[PDB]
């Protein structure tokens, strides 16, 4: 075997790998997350998934092409609320804009009903609150020009407020600063001096050096989670690479970002891949829709931490600039996604007044709940109660490398969860799984609903470690086309990773403004202008291919453009039909180009070449081709599974009810095979839950369909 | 259904995200108004049958001796008849000077009370206030709500009408 | 042949439906849903489809414009209608329309339009003219008829709320005109296009007749843009699951909206009847109120009661006999906007799961008499700011309806009512950019909402025309207007005080920057809140004018001394003012002016309202007393007055509770509201004395006199309440005041050829 | 094909003829009079027929209005025009609006309406913008194309004086407004009719958006008679008399 493209999902409780070979053949290793320094759990899983080709980590690492990282640490800390303690400096008299969430920050993510739905609109407390943030007297206009020029020693005053306050770090974010940056950057300089005297680590981020956008309510969150979310994370990406290459790598890592394109690991800016994980798996949605023929795809995700939901329509995903996520408005720009704070390792507490049954939005993460006796985990979680109820097998949670007591789950839920409610444990575990499936179900209908559509336009597909484990209850009576459950689900979104074009994209913005009719000599100047930056943008690209062993001759080049009616506040992203750019005649070329694109975007009738043309921007991408991961094509056998793919019962427990589940090992069972529930179906890294009332059938492409009776 | 604790922790303002959402974004429990009056009835200081609230600390009863229905005050005050509007039998402070709406807004925010003037309706035992209107001058005492308890009972919750006087 | 699919006219088919609803009681007689009842799956495809084009053509479709009201904000609008122009499906946003642009297709059914200028294929109609229903002239509408196989199948309809239309004054909320001359440029349901391409005589026309002209284009293509994105997926769904299938959901979507109407009343609320009111205030006699007729300066009060009755059934009605009438001001309405608006309402909490069109306003009754101002009886009125006054009746019937909500144990539903939309920041001259420009802030699409019976009102979040409410971005507003932000603060103590306090507004401060030629106004109550407290609760705060002019602030930024920053706090204790030695200062009640020059330097405070409260302040959780002080909701020395709280600063600066000595302060409060208090009776006696003696302000007399005139039964009930002698009259007349339009009206059905739709009874 | 006799579009015409006016210092460049010089008798009974005809509309056509102004005044106008825009004879009246209604004219051709709305036969424009020259909203011009054998041979132009336009002030020569925005009703040469037809939709905006409805209705009614009075004349006189006369 001749082992080519890696792709990985880091940061939640288990660290999967997916390995394809010259032929498309792949497989899929897991082992548990070690968020010290994740480099060790990426080489353990590395090493697992190899296994199942007889091979080692020495001969395919040589052999390896590209490597693609995803992960969900830094989601984590936007899901849970748990991040580095950032303080903010902002305009004084302005102080309040943040907290205020523009107002939309009230009704994001809600489905259609919720929206028109007055008093079901509502804040959440905001990243940075009001005492740790502090105000600069000082105002640039929309041209650059100094209106109130920088009162220096209201910068001081703001600084060594924010240290005394104990802040672990400090955003600075002022109007118009990324037309005319000197202000922002002075404010700074002067936080990092006040910084210095203190002899505190205390990291600055100014948002011109990060996120040099327009709106400052987008722009301002985003720079927060490069603190507040990303620095924590800072060096995890050099101390993979430095692992990597020691066992004998030769590419350069990729990393998922926003977009769904890949960028280099040595990006300043990390915010950009704060959902690599999640966009990883989308991708890999898209590419099995596309093989198979699913052109509506509602995405569904569970891990330890966060549930991830997004949808594919028309085969496309919709990626949308200034976009909203976790109900923050942001400026990078995202494929249409969704994720909340909820998953197999949330804890569950008591309210001590009302007790009411409280999930997350904090978790266990890797060391699981209080049935793994050497995590230290006092409180229970999502997990402690798959063990009591049957959901989950204690002899197999990562193959059998980790060893649950169900005993101590028992325990521990009596004491915290039942008796102080006055139920049975049993009854109080079944309790917080309805509370579950409940949450769940209305976030993944509250997704499709903001659309306008009903889930019947769509078929569900479940993955992640834990989606399978509440397939059942997440997508109960919503009435999809179909529900389905791959049997790779676990390595879901590394599949996504290995699946990517192997693409690199470089960007610059401009300011090309034209009337619908000039000379050719103001459109040579245009076009020679644009053809500049495709130059520039074309070494970027080339080098970073040279970094992995590839020349210029294998790489094929597509330029692009940003274009716009003169006045608008929104640009269409064109590719460009010129391979470069420099007559009179090849801009007209360019301007007629963008017409027809926004004939096809919006209709031919709110076309207004009248108005004249804007360019906003250059793009170059450039693309060599990979292996992509072959889909199996299996004929199916019979309806009944072999008698050797059973392997015991188990005591399960729902709607009141205790039954003997059919435990079935996941690999074993063949395409055309049935199975009626209660039945557990089992692999190493994930667990399919068929409840009494529910039944599957396993096709030919290693996909379970679940179905209701 | 939602459970008794619930509607408890929704009547005391103590309700969670979660449930308070559910109760919104899905068809309503029929059985809430019989789960309400219940657990209103036991934090009463008398035991007079709540027939219908009128706000936090106001209903109408039924008599427990005379089986009359009269507007009531949770510390045990009858003001008047259910068909009479209970305000015409209350006590009223009217704020109409710029000195009394400044006791409550800023100068400026404050309405002028040429234009609007602030009406406060209590209890006259227990000072509770059950009603502030903010008309013009001249306008009469308004008569916020009569119920058809009737129709309400016997055709769109299925129970008898309680006895009445 | 007539043109609707079938071979009926336009009018023909609207008359059977019509008729068939009236003998039934269903919508189009429609007794059985067949295609929802036999196929439920092809019925829920069409639903899920279309509400998805629908949503989809306003997502997209905005991203047209340079105006950020559309761009950013969303107030814009998509409606799909079937022949009889009544609508099965909607996008959310500026959601009046739908009502308003199906009653301009009614009117062009009703006018036979069929005949002439003939309804085609690829037409496109223009239209926002308010005296056939419309809100005002800045929402202008984009109508295209639906055809298949060459008859008519439907409508679709686009709306976008434009900057300006080239009113007297420069804005979208205007004043200085007191009628319709001047009132705007006004487009009667006419044909701007054919073959889908806009004539350039309405385009040269048009484009010359706004100040605002690149913004007004580029608004256009985006009603266009959506207009045909949702024409073209009709064609698709009518291709792939056949016209018969359509034809049926066309009709069955309304009625199956009207039977979602009447089993949410029956599932929410209780039969009876609700009595409630609302004012705002009308202050034309101050001397910065320019107007050019004399007739128009006057002080008046706008009057708005209701009654509502819930029948066992589940139809309701609601009734509006005593309300005051139209007058020479730009705050009018029309019965459709003022009804349309009702249905609005409806949508935020008895029917936001059910079909969201016009089955809900088939399942209620609306008595709205000739004359008053929600229905004139006079074609020269004008409209440009209709808010004013629909916005301050509606926020009563949240109360009515919320009764009903608590008597049955409902109390996530209350909501004590909806704050007046308003400041509304405007002006005109050059911009930045040395063109002709006008300003219409949308800061007020987010103002505070109404407290619940279980916590409080959302802040600077919402406005009962869009609950999606949203501010915009500082930097994006700075592109549109030669204005440049000093401060954007939440509005202390504008909240209404209850148990659970309202919604708090916030404020903005404006400098006049890189303006040439410029002019600036204010638009919003001021004399009177129109929203109420519930149940105990206290009305939001109202409304005040600042402006600085010759402030000096150019020497006083370069010499390093203080400037006005932020929110101007406390009103009462200003601290902004003496800051500023050397400016003209307007600080005061009036909240309505016509444009006033400015210039570069000079100071504009934009102030967005609050939200009513709920429940009496003395049962209010200490701690949250504690921390609205902490989180600037509240000013410090309203906890002891109105909430028997009592908080002291500690150590690390934030306020916290003294339980005990709160405890104390409560009980001894109780006490005071006693002593201070009377007997009903006995202040009603004192209050006779006055109405008998003719002693109030000429503002409070004209209001009652106008509405006695139009309603004759209000007449008697405040005869009958207050005991008063048939010796004692209130004739208008002898107030002093001008009463041009009280006896001498001319409605525009007295116009040759014009034929008027009926809504309501009048 | 352009729709002037002879094939070329309005605004190659016209800009023939201006560039020959420019170049020769006589209008259209004739430095001889053909037919008045060898056909003076002919040049006389064309003069004597149309001058008859154009004073003859204003004489009759004003006994359809209701306002003084109009019917007994005379403060009304009828004017012949090339198909360049240029007048040939005029009614007597409020002869300012001889230049105001071929500037209109004018503005069309430079401005493209033969591509867009189009110039057919049998259309009705209406115009009173005085940004493109007219003296103020109050005086209404109804504007006719006249056709001969498909081709476009000249206009005909009406003008009344109206009571009002519906500016801030009740009256014509209002005051009130000090700008453009409630200076009155203002249309840009709109094509108000077709096929001798007025559109319904221009009708009910046009009768509302003025006080004094029922006289600005009959002061159309009077502009409409006399244009196409005129235009039956006009292919009269080409029948009896030849096109190319
Ligand atoms: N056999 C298994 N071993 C480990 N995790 C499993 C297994 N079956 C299901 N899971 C789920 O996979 C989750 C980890 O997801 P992630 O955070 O994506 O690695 C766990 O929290 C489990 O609930
Ligand atoms: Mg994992
Ligand atoms: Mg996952
Ligand atoms: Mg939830
Ligand atoms: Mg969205
Ligand atoms: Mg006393
Ligand atoms: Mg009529
Ligand atoms: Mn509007
Ligand atoms: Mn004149
Ligand atoms: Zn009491």
């Amino acid at each position: 075997r001749n082992v080519q493209v890696l792709g990985i999902d880091a940061g939640g409780t288990m660290t999967d790998t997916f390995f394809v070979d010259q032929d498309g053949d792949f497989v899929v290793g897991k082992a548990q997350s070690t968020p010290q320094n994740e480099a060790l759990g990426l080489i353990a899983s590395s090493e697992d998934g190899l296994a199942n080709w007889g091979m080692s980590l020495h001969e395919a690492l040589a052999q390896l092409q590209t490597g693609v990282y995803s992960g969900t640490a830094m989601l984590n800390r936007v899901v849970q609320r748990k991040g580095l303690k950032c303080g903010l400096i902002v305009n004084r008299g302005m102080e309040d804009f943040h907290r205020m969430g523009r107002a939309v920050q009230s009704h994001l993510g809600y489905a259609y009903e919720d929206r028109i739905h007055l008093n079901t609109h509502r804040y959440d407390p905001p990243l940075v609150p009001r005492h740790l943030t502090r105000g600069v007297v000082e105002r640039t206009d929309m041209m650059g020009t100094q209106v109130i020029p920088l009162r220096e020693d209201t910068a001081r005053d703001a600084a060594r407020d924010l240290i005394a306050a104990d802040a672990e770090g400090i955003v600075i974010s002022l109007l118009h600063s990324y037309k005319n940056p000197v202000n922002e950057r002075r404010v700074r300089d002067i936080v990092l001096e006040e910084v210095e005297k203190s002899g505190k680590k205390i990291p600055v981020f100014a948002s011109a050096d990060y996120y040099p956008v327009r709106k400052e309510t987008h722009r301002t969150n985003t720079t927060i989670l490069e603190g507040y979310a990303a620095e924590p994370s800072r060096q995890t990406l050099s101390k993979i690479s430095n692992a990597f290459k020691e066992r004998g790598t030769k590419f350069d890592f990729r990393v998922m970002a926003t977009h769904g394109g890949t960028i280099s690991w040595k990006a300043k800016e990390l915010a950009r891949t704060i959902v690599s994980g999640p966009i990883g798996g989308v991708i890999g949605a898209k590419y099995l829709g596309e093989v198979l023929g699913y052109k509506n795809i509602a995405c569904s995700d569970i891990g330890g931490t966060s549930f991830d939901v997004a949808l594919i329509t028309q085969g496309e995903m919709t990626i949308k600039n200034d976009p909203d996520m976790a109900r923050l408005v942001l400026s990078l720009p995202l494929v249409a996604m969704d994720s909340v704070g909820a998953g197999a390792g949330s804890f569950i507490r008591l309210d001590p007044y009302t007790r009411a049954i409280k999930l997350g939005p904090d978790s266990a993460g890797y060391r699981v709940g209080v049935c793994w006796k050497e995590s230290g985990i006092e409180t229970v979680t999502i997990s402690d109660c798959h063990m009591v109820l049957g959901y989950l097998n204690p002899d197999n949670f990562l193959g059998g490398a980790v060893k649950l007591d169900r005993q101590r789950s028992v325990d521990a839920i009596k004491a915290q969860i039942a008796d102080p409610l006055g139920l049975s444990v049993e009854d109080a575990a079944a309790g917080v799984i309805e509370l579950l499936d409940s949450d769940l179900r209305d976030y993944l209908r509250s997704m499709i609903s903001g659309k306008g559509y009903s889930p019947a336009s769509f078929v569900c597909f479940s993955y992640g470690g834990a989606g399978p484990v509440h397939t059942y209850g997440y997508t109960e009576g919503l009435g999809f086309e179909d529900v389905i459950v791959p049997a790779w689900a676990a390595g879901f979104s590394a599949f996504g990773c290995a699946a990517a074009d192997f693409e690199y994209r470089y960007d610059k913005s401009l300011d090309i403004n034209m009337p619908t009719e000039t000379p050719d000599t103001d459109k040579e100047k245009a076009a020679a202008t644009l053809q500049a930056a495709w130059e520039e943008l074309t070494k970027n690209v080339l080098e970073e291919f040279k970094l992995n062993g590839y020349s210029a001759d294998q790489v094929t080049l597509q330029p692009g453009y940003r274009m716009q009616y003169r006045g608008q506040l929104n640009d269409l992203e064109i590719e460009s039909p010129l391979a470069q750019a420099h007559t009179a005649a090849d801009w007209d070329q360019l301007t007629d180009a963008f017409n027809a694109t926004y004939g096809r975007v919006y209709a031919a009738s709110a076309r207004s070449p009248e108005l004249g043309y804007s360019v906003t921007g250059a793009i170059m991408r450039g693309m060599v081709p990979i292996p992509k991961p072959k889909i199996p094509k299996e004929p199916e056998e019979g309806e009944t599974p072999p008698e050797s793919a059973k392997i015991g019962t188990r005591k399960f427990y729902r709607k009141k009810r205790w039954v003997d589940a059919q435990l079935y090992h996941m690999e074993s069972l063949r395409p055309g095979n049935r199975v009626m529930g209660p039945a557990v179906i089992e692999s190493d890294a994930t667990t399919f839950v068929v409840p009494d009332g529910f039944e599957t059938w396993l096709d030919g492409h290693r996909l379970f369909h679940l179905r209701e009776v | 259904a939602y459970t008794r604790s619930k509607i408890v922790d929704l009547v005391d303002g103590k309700i969670d995200p979660d449930t308070l959402h559910q109760m919104l974004s899905t068809p309503k429990d029929p059985e809430r108004f019989v789960t309400y009056v219940e657990i209103l009835q036991e934090r009463m200081p008398w035991d007079d049958k709540i027939i219908l609230p009128l706000g936090p600390k106001l209903f109408i009863v039924q008599q427990k001796v005379s089986k009359k229905w009269t507007v009531r005050c949770e510390c045990g005050h009858d003001f008047c008849d259910w068909k009479d509007n209970w305000k015409l039998h209350a006590r009223v402070h009217v704020r109409d000077t710029p000195q009394k709406m400044e006791e409550i807004y800023p100068r400026l925010m404050a309405p002028t009370p040429s234009w609007q003037v602030i009406r406060e309706y209590f209890c006259p035992e227990c000072g509770t206030l059950h009603d502030v209107e903010a008309p013009t001058p001249w306008y009469p005492v308004i008569h916020d709500f009569s119920p058809d308890i009737e129709g309400f009972y016997q055709e769109w919750l299925g129970l008898p009408v309680p006895e009445r006087a | 042949r007539g043109i609707v699919r079938g071979g009926e006219t336009l009018k023909e088919h609207r008359d059977r439906l019509m008729a068939a609803t009236k003998a039934t009681g269903r919508y189009a007689g429609l007794k059985t849903l067949e295609l929802r009842e036999r196929e439920p799956i092809l019925y829920n495809k069409l639903f899920s489809r279309l509400r998805a084009g629908v949503v989809d053509a306003r997502e997209t479709a905005k991203k047209i414009a340079a105006s950020p009201i559309v761009e950013q904000e969303g107030e814009l609008c998509f409606t799909l209608y079937n022949a009889a122009g009544d609508s099965l499906l909607t996008s959310t946003g500026i959601i009046i329309h739908v009502g308003t642009m199906g009653a301009a297709i009614k009117y062009m059914i009703e006018n036979n339009w069929e005949a002439n200028p003939g309804v085609h294929d690829k037409d496109i109609f223009c239209n926002n003219d308010s005296l056939i229903g419309n809100v005002h002239p800045c929402d202008i509408h984009t109508i295209v008829p639906i055809f298949w196989e060459g008859e008519l199948i439907g409508w679709v309809g686009g709306v976008t709320h434009v900057i300006d239309t080239g009113a007297v004054g420069p804005g979208s909320m205007a004043t200085g005109q007191v009628q319709r001359f001047g009132d705007g440029y006004s487009i009667t349901c006419r044909k701007v296009g054919a073959n889908d391409t806009l004539f350039r005589d309405w385009l040269h026309e048009s484009q010359r007749m706004v100040r605002t002209t690149r913004y007004w284009m580029l608004d256009e293509r985006t009603r266009i843009a959506g207009c045909h994105m949702i024409r073209k997926l009709v064609e698709e769904v009518v291709a792939e699951e056949g016209i018969e299938a359509y034809w049926k959901f066309a009709y069955e979507a309304v009625e199956h909206g009207r039977l979602g109407l009447q089993a949410r009343i029956k599932a929410m609320t209780i039969p009876g009847t609700y009595r409630q009111v609302g004012f705002v205030d009308v202050p034309y006699a101050h001397e910065d109120v320019r107007v050019p007729s004399d007739f128009a300066k006057l002080d008046t009060i706008m009057h708005a009661p209701c009654e509502m009755t819930i029948r066992r059934d589940g139809t309701w009605r609601l009734d509006f006999e005593g309300s005051s009438r139209w007058g020479w001001h730009t705050y009018n309405a029309h019965q459709v906007s003022f009804t349309s608006g009702i249905w609005v309402m409806m949508t935020q909490t008895l029917i936001p799961s059910e079909m969201i069109n016009d089955g809900a306003a088939y399942g209620t009754e609306f008595r709205l008499p000739k004359g008053t101002w929600m229905n004139p009886d006079d074609r020269r009125v004008a409209f440009s700011y209709s808010w004013h006054f629909l916005v301050s009746a509606w926020t009563a019937l949240w109360r009515g309806l919320s009764r009903s909500y608590f008597g049955r144990g409902y109390l996530e539903e209350v909501n004590a009512g909806n704050a007046n939309t308003s400041n509304w920041l405007q002006g005109g001259g050059f911009n930045q950019y040395d063109e002709i420009h006008a300003v219409n802030s949308f800061e007020c699409a987010a103002n505070g909402t109404g407290a619940t019976a279980v916590q409080d009102g959302l802040s600077h979040a919402a406005a009962i025309w869009n609950p999606e409410g949203d501010m915009g971005d500082m930097e994006i507003w700075e592109l549109a207007e030669p204005l440049v932000y000093l401060g954007r603060q939440i509005k202390a103590s504008s909240g209404g005080s209850g148990k659970y306090r309202g919604g708090c507004g916030f404020e903005s401060l404006r400098m006049v920057w890189n303006a040439k030629d410029w002019t600036m106004f204010f638009m919003g109550n001021g004399h009177i809140s129109s929203d109420w407290g519930l149940m105990g609760g206290y009305p939001a705060a109202s409304g005040y004018r600042f402006a600085a002019h010759k402030t000096n602030l150019k020497e006083l930024i370069a010499s390093g001394a203080e400037i006005p920053l932020g929110g101007d706090t406390d009103p009462e204790n200003p601290t902004w003012d003496a800051m500023l030695p050397d400016a003209q200062i307007k600080r005061d009640k009036q909240a309505i002016t016509t444009e006033e020059m400015f210039s570069d330097y000079d100071l504009y405070l934009n102030y967005m309202r609050g939200g009513p409260g709920f429940g009496d302040p003395l049962d209010r959780e200490p701690q949250a007393v504690a921390d609205d002080i902490n989180g600037g909701y509240v000013l410090e020395r309203f906890a002891g007055e109105v909430y028997g709280v009592v908080v002291r600063k500690g150590a690390d600066g934030q306020y916290g509770v003294d339980e005990t000595a709160t405890a104390a302060a409560r009980a001894q409060i109780r006490k005071d509201r006693l002593a201070k208090s009377v007997p009903v009776s006995e202040w009603m006696k004192g209050e006779r004395e006055k109405i008998l003696a003719k002693d109030a302000g000429t503002q409070v007399r004209q209001m009652f006199a106008a509405s006695f005139k139009l309603g004759p039964r209000f007449e008697k009930d405040f005869r009958t309440f207050w005991d008063l002698p048939d010796s004692w009259t209130l004739p208008e007349e002898e107030i002093g005041v001008p009463t041009y339009g009280s006896r001498y009206s001319m409605d525009i059905s007295e116009l040759p050829d014009v034929h008027t739709v009926q809504f309501v009874e009048e």
